RNA sequence: GCUCAACGGAUAAAAGGUACUCCGGGGAUAACAGGCUGAUACCGCCCAAGAGUUCAUAUCGACGGCGGUGUUUGGCACCUCGAUGUCGGCUCAUCACAUCCUGGGGCUGAAGUAGGUCCCAAGGGUAUGGCUGUUCGCCAUUUAAAGUGGUACGCGAGCUGGGUUUAGAACGUCGUGAGACAGUUCGGUCCCUAUCUGCCGUGGGCGCUGGAGAACUGAGGGGGGCUGCUCCUAGUACGAGAGGACCGGAGUGGACGCAUCACUGGUGUUCGGGUUGUCAUGCCAAUGGCACUGCCCGGUAGCUAAAUGCGGAAGAGAUAAGUGCUGAAAGCAUCUAAGCACGAAACUUGCCCCGAGAUGAGUUCUCCCUGACCCUUUAAGGGUCCUGAAGGAACGUUGAAGACGACGACGUUGAUAGGCCGGGUGUGUAAGCGCAGCGAUGCGUUGAGCUAACCGGUACUAAUGAACCGUGAGGCUUAACCU
RNA sequence: AAUUCCUUGUCGGGUAAGUUCCGACCUGCACGAAUGGCGUAAUGAUGGCCAGGCUGUCUCCACCCGAGACUCAGUGAAAU
RNA sequence: ACACAGGUGGUCAGGUAGAGAAUACCAAGGCGCUUGAGAGAACUCGGGUGAAGGAACUAGGCAAAAUGGUGCCGUAACUUC
RNA sequence: GCUCGCCGGAAGACCAAGGGUUCCUGUCCAACGUUAAUCGGGGCAGGGUGAGUCGACCCCUAAGGCGAGGCCGAAAGGCG
RNA sequence: AGGACCGAACCGACUAAUGUUGAAAAAUUAGCGGAUGACUUGUGGCUGGGGGUGAAAGGCCAAUCAAACCGGGAGAUAGCU
């Protein structure tokens, strides 16, 4: 229900150990805009596979 | 378990999940492209994907699934009128996907759903 | 076993509530008298002889 | 399949007309019983004057089944009324002589030949 | 001048109730639980008066005697009163053996059948209801049997709250009374989101001394083990008959567990039909929204049991109790002492599952890497420029895989989904058009129309070029070979 | 007996089985006549008992519909 | 004590169905209630359906299930009529 | 802006009571708002309430309250 | 005609699940009883603590009642922790 002793801050690091983030591993540049954006997105512009998917 | 089934909650009941995918597929239709979150296409690639075969082929009476669930005749004759004549040869895959970013205010997954014959 | 007087902890948690039964004729006798079992017991002999002193003379 | 508290109907002319089924035989701790079984029942309607009395402990044999019996072609046979056939409690015979409606060949055995020559109807 | 007699004498002078209650404190002191103790209790043993026709010792055992158990009632007041929640139930249990069923024996006042008692044996099995807060018990009807105990007389941060044990109310009863009753009867708030330990699952890290991909071996651990009934042997053995077996064999059950959806069903709010009231679609005709999915009627896939397949072994070893064989000590006798055989659901295996973080990190099988230099505290050294393999992760499509993770399939060469065609499937003969009928409605097209998850196909869409990660022949020591 | 200890009194009923209930029995532990007695139609979110109907209460649980739990963002306590 | 599922008096009375100011669906009118978005495990909270059985459950048919309107027929004991 | 959903003897309109700028515009997003907020009953700055007939005031009076004197009471005061 | 009948508003609070760091220092959801009177509800008025009031339960008197609250005696007193 509650804890009987406080915990050590040791402790408070190895729950905290699985608990850290992940960053990109590569950016997908397009080649046509010739700029990076995300894998399998479509860019800031509008493009995606080279091709101007969208007019924005 | 789900084994075998197909179909997402989407965290509403289904008398909701009827109502929404009436005005969803009832603008995508007119303007041919809209905004939509991820789950809400790929769901709706059980749903639009099939609201595309919807759009097949004008009889009188095929005039009605495009009444019953969309409460709306305009649209009626957009589909049969232009729509069914400009797909007239594709056999299936109507549409295109786009994952276009992240929702602000929640950071839900966005993406555009589109037509495959926009221009 | 137990008797059910009032008390709880002092009554149910104790066996304070004999029976003594014959094995050839099948005669009980409890008594729930005193606080001791051996107030009941001792007291439930005497109530089976009570019985077994009339048991040759109810038949007689 | 055949549970304690459940109201059966009679089939023979006994003079039953409702009994109750109290215990399952037959088997260690044998929690059902359809047809060629044996269960212990009372007796909870009886005609003004008959071969029984409202009240009496005696064995039976069921005969018709609500829920169904199986065949090895995968047909199940099942029934709309739920009937049995009383028995004797030591000789474990059938007390009456006029069987009503049909049963089943599942009935037949050295123990029940005498039924199934009696019946109006054996599918 | 005081039974100031509670007699070193609180006052000349003083009774109660409090479950409406309250403070101050106490484990210095009660009630449960633990503790010690074992009187009592329970369970054995010793003696043998005798009973048992005779015959103590088949079965029993007077009078007495000696122990064991902690298990009854107790004793004690050591833990706890700045809290250790108790009866019964329910849900889950697990242990003991002083064994209820099953197993193995010995003796019998054991013809058989059936028992009796004793010993071995704890693998597995070991009822439902009526009554009552129940426990217990009685009863009904089962069963192979309905074991007994340890567990805070197991289990309320799991449930229940009937009983006891608040305040309300009443009777009987007691007291003048306020009130009280191991007297009843009616009514009467069961809190807690889990840090740790523990447990059930499922990952990450690093390690196993070049790296990667696999297959395993199996240390070790777990699961599993129940039984009736019928028939044969066989009316055989036995017995005068009645009755009725051993052993061996077959069949079918019960209960349990695993697997499963072909069947038989349920469910199937996403398939379909019927129908009520209303609202809207200009209006009819049609639909649709809302009314618990409005109310029904049904049904695909999936999931499911009440649906159907298995499962308990046989076998081996070593044995328990027990039976022996040779055989001295002990010219005989003698299962033991030397030797030696048999002997049970216990044991170890045989059965399945887990399993090399088995740091003791094992095994075999396959793939990858054969570039350059500086530094000084010269080495399992540090740094710099080329190189980036096997493969890996990441990303997308995804799954009869799944909380997440992980797992599995697939990423254009491609069937991974979705879409599409084909098919089946299921509601049950659409709409519109005719036709008849005053009409409601019926008939013609008509298993038509529609069709979720499904079966066969189809690249129609969406599964991106890359990049990333991981590199560049792998310590020392002898040893053995080869040169 | 809302009163009875003994006491699950005894008998009858009711049930397969009834420590309950309903009839008697009077042995009233310790009823009793305005702290009224006995009876009483109607009445009762009143007490107990029995039946029919009814059904996941139960046997013996299965399946879906939602709201959380779990995943990701934004915020962000608590007793101890 | 909160932008608190509470409490607070008077006046107002559209349509259809309906005895009705019940209920339903609505008009006028007003809102979609201050985290979302996913995933579709146990597990509770709510719900729906259920083979065969029908109180055996349990302290106790607790809750659920069921009954339900308008006419008409018919309706026992007993009564203080 | 487009549908969609809910309420509708109200989740609509209207007052008293009570609140006391919340009202209307401009501006601002630190805090405040159980998240963002470009928004706001937030900040800031401006506006905005017009009466012989409506309300109050006012004229009456109830329950009542006070009270000249008056009565009573140590005093304060009580009653009227 | 009725301390009549069924039953809205209204008024009460009998059962059950909730909820118990709550939406809420007693509420919701489902039901339930009363609902022409011993009714219900405005605006006021009055009764003051050994007093009030009470179809009475030691009930209620500003979330507190077997002696209200606030101030003072008063640093009550404590052989107790
Ligand atoms: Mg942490
Ligand atoms: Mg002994």
């Amino acid at each position: 229900a509650v804890q009987q002793n406080k915990p050590t801050r040791s402790k408070r690091g190895m729950r905290r150990s699985h608990d850290a983030l992940t960053a990109v591993t590569s950016l997908s540049v397009d080649k046509t805009s010739g700029e990076k954006h995300l894998r399998h997105h479509i860019t800031a512009d509008g493009y995606y596979r080279g091709r101007k998917v969208i007019a924005k | 378990m789900r084994h075998r089934k197909s179909g997402r909650q989407l965290n509403r009941n289904s008398s909701h999940r009827q109502a929404m995918f009436r005005n969803m597929a009832g603008s995508l239709v007119r303007h041919e492209i809209i905004k939509t979150t991820l789950p809400k296409a790929k769901e709706l690639r059980r749903v639009v994907e099939p609201l595309i075969t919807l759009a097949k082929t004008d009889s009188v009476a095929n005039r009605r699934l495009a009444f019953a669930r969309t409460r709306d005749n305009e649209i009626v004759a957009k589909l049969f009128n232009e729509l069914g004549p400009r797909f007239a040869s594709r056999a299936g895959g109507y549409t295109r996907i786009l994952k276009c970013g992240f929702r602000a205010g929640d950071n839900a997954p966005m993406a555009y759903i589109e037509l495959v014959d926009r221009s | 076993y137990r008797t059910s007087g009032a008390g709880g902890q002092h009554v149910n948690r104790t066996e304070s509530a004999v029976r003594i039964t014959h094995i050839p004729t099948g005669i009980v006798t409890q008594c729930q008298n005193d606080r001791s079992q051996h107030k009941n017991k001792d007291q439930a002999m005497k109530q089976m002889k009570a019985k077994l002193y009339e048991l040759e003379m109810q038949k007689k | 399949m055949i549970q304690e508290q459940t109201m059966l109907n009679v089939a023979d002319n006994s003079g039953a007309r409702r009994v109750m089924c109290i215990k399952v035989l037959g088997g260690s701790h044998r929690r059902y019983a359809g047809v060629g079984d044996i269960i212990k029942i009372t007796i909870k309607e009886a005609i003004p004057r008959g071969k029984v009395k409202k009240g009496d402990v005696l064995k039976a044999v069921v005969v018709r089944t609500k829920k169904g019996v199986r065949r090895p072609d995968g047909s199940v046979i099942r029934f709309d009324g739920n009937a049995c056939v009383l028995l004797n409690n030591n000789s474990e015979q059938p007390i009456g002589t006029r069987i009503f409606g049909p049963v089943t060949r599942e009935l037949r055995s050295e123990k029940f030949m005498k039924i199934i020559s009696l019946a109006p109807e054996v599918l």
